[PDB]
């Protein structure tokens, strides 16, 4: 399969690509949280949380 | 009649009616491809990081 020859570039395009489709998985539920990403998110700002 | 009866002719008609179910219609769309292997072989992609 001429996609897999280059490892390096294959695996980078899919590190870029699980950074983005968890980005906007956790941009819904952020909470502050150091280890949810350091987002706010969505969840509480658009309740009755400060 | 005593005479001619023994001696008919016994002609069918040119009225064969086929009676059977013999179709294929999900093999006529199928995209037909030939192959010279012992078994096709191709790769599947999961998750993981």
């Amino acid at each position: 399969n001429e996609e897999l020859r280059n490892l390096l570039e294959a695996q980078m395009r899919n590190a870029v690509e699980e950074i983005a489709t968890t980005l906007n998985k956790k941009l819904y539920d952020g909470s502050g949280a150091i280890a949810d990403g350091g987002l706010i998110g969505l969840s509480i700002a658009a309740s009755g949380q400060d | 009649a005593k005479l001619n009866l023994a001696v008919l002719n016994n002609v069918f008609s040119e009225l064969l009616t086929q009676e059977i179910n013999r179709s294929a219609t999900f093999l006529g769309l199928l995209s037909k491809y030939p192959e010279r292997k012992s078994n096709i072989q191709w790769g599947v992609g999961m998750g993981g990081t």
